[PDB]
Order: C-alpha cells, then sequence, then structure tokens
C-alpha cells in the first residue's frame, strides 16, 4: 500500500495465490488474487478473509 | 462491500431524509362560489327579488 494521506491509500495493491490440495496430496494454485483500489477506506480482500476465514496457526493462550 | 470501500461516513448522503407530516388545522370558512359558474346562472332570476 502507498498512502495518499494519514487516512487514505494513494494505492492499494494486493496479490498472491489461492491454493488447493489435490487427491495426490500435491498442491497447486487455482486462483490468483489481483486486487487494486487506488484510494479506499479498507481492503475488501483482506476484510473478507478476516470475516470469512482463519489463520493456518493460532496461539493456544493459557488462562 | 459498498459500505466498506467508501467507509461508513458517506452513507448519510443516500439514507434519504423524509418529511414528518405536521398537522394543519384551518378555519375553513365556506368556499365562495364562482360568480360565473355558480352565481350568474341563478342571478338573472334572483337578483333584486
Amino acid at each position: 500500500v502507498h498512502f495518499k494521506n494519514r487516512n487514505v491509500y494513494s494505492h492499494v495493491e494486493t496479490r498472491g495465490q489461492v491454493l488447493v490440495e489435490l487427491p495426490t496430496k500435491e498442491i497447486i494454485q487455482v486462483a490468483t488474487v489481483e486486487y487494486v483500489a487506488g484510494e479506499s477506506h479498507g481492503n475488501p480482500v483482506i476484510d473478507y478473509l478476516q470475516r470469512n476465514g482463519q489463520s493456518i496457526e493460532q496461539p493456544v493462550n493459557f488462562e | 462491500e459498498n459500505k466498506v470501500v467508501n467507509g461508513e461516513a458517506s452513507e448519510a448522503l443516500y439514507k434519504k431524509k423524509i418529511i414528518e407530516r405536521r398537522a394543519n388545522i384551518k378555519f375553513d370558512f365556506p368556499p365562495l362560489p364562482d360568480w360565473k359558474k355558480d352565481i350568474q346562472p341563478l342571478n338573472d332570476k334572483l337578483k333584486g327579488m
């Protein structure tokens, strides 16, 4: 990301790989992520993942 | 998604303001008949009588 000002991006760029494990247990990309905003109040891709998915590892924090 | 990209503050511009109907009491005295449509066709016979 590049900043327009404190609060707004001059440019969101956001890219990478969406992956599947095959019955062989081999893995491939089946979709690319290819997002741009210029300005925005967020990043819909990342916003979406936090709302719909999870990290591959998480801390089991003690009480 | 449309909320998120624009952020929240913008939405006030589309959540349109609507008019509350404040009452309107009136001292409606009877509607004066039109001279031409109402009075005149009767006037020829009733004037001065």
